């Protein structure tokens, strides 16, 4: 079973497909992070001429000062509409499908060949502070959830994609992955996105190394299948809830 | 003491 990203745009049809095992369980699809508690930059690229645009030159490419510092451009970029460094904002995500794996739950797979260092998807969710994080830890333990969706963003910001997020919440862990996190500044705010680290052939599952900070009493077994698998999500050590959440 | 759970930690792939 597999589905494409447009299948998640219609909640009623999605909920029906989920009841027949054709889509994962319903969640609230969001376009950007939602803060439970709200908290308290133009590059120097020379604008492309119309002829350079027509000949295929890239605006705000590899030499863009903002891109080099993992900062996206705004609407006021000197290249305006042509700026290629607004991928998070313009939802310029990779062509990926959501698939059912044999025993990891649902996962993500490439629907085309993905070049190295291709933006896949932003990891969106509800952003929690430490107090809200502990409340959700308790709730998900009481609910006996199997899958966990917490991503550390910065000191007192944990992204929780359990209830609200996007298809990035389906990326599974691998001990030998083909994607990574990158933290990007968008409008003075930090976001996390997934990016390939190598050429990913069409049909391949997309994975990243969770570097999981496990507070649970027991670690989940890892089924990534890599020759150098660590055996468990969390590895050897158990950490406290407070350390896992950024202390 | 939850039986299961943890937090994913961003890092640059090495
Ligand atoms: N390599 C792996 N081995 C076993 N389970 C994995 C795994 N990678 C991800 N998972 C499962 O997926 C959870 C992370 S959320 C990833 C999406 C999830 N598979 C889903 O169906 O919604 C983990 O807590 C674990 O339960
Ligand atoms: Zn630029
Ligand atoms: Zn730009
Ligand atoms: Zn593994």
């Amino acid at each position: 079973p597999s589905c494409v990203m447009d299948d998640f745009r219609d909640p009623q049809r999605w909920k029906e497909c989920a009841k027949q095992g054709k889509m994962p369980c319903y969640f609230d699809l969001i376009e950007e992070n939602v803060y439970l508690t709200e908290r308290a930059m133009q590059c120097e690229c020379t604008p492309l001429s119309k002829d350079e645009r027509a000949q295929g030159e890239i605006a705000c490419g590899e030499d863009c000062l903002n891109r080099l510092l993992m900062i996206e451009c705004s609407s006021r970029c000197p290249n305006g509409d042509y700026c290629s460094n607004r991928r998070f904002q313009r939802k310029q995500h990779a062509d990926v499908e959501v698939i059912l794996t044999e025993k990891k739950g649902w996962g993500l797979r490439a629907a085309k060949d993905l070049p190295s260092n291709t933006f896949v998807l932003e990891y969106c969710g509800e952003v929690l502070d430490h107090k809200e994080f502990k409340a959700r830890v308790k709730e998900y333990a009481r609910n006996k959830n199997i899958h966990y969706y917490f991503m550390a963003l910065k000191n007192d910001e944990i992204i929780d994609a359990t209830q609200k997020g996007n298809c990035s919440r389906f990326m599974n862990h691998s001990c030998e992955p083909n994607c990574e996190t990158q933290k990007w500044t968008v409008n003075g705010q930090l976001r996390v996105g997934f990016f390939t680290t190598k050429l990913v052939p069409s049909g391949s599952e997309l994975t990243f190394d969770y570097q999981f900070q496990r507070y649970g009493k027991e670690a989940q077994k890892c089924f990534c299948g890599s020759a150098n698998c660590r055996g468990y999500l969390g590895g050897e050590n158990r950490v406290s809830i407070r350390a896992a959440g950024g202390k | 003491a939850p039986s299961t759970g943890g937090v994913m930690k961003p890092h640059r792939y090495r």
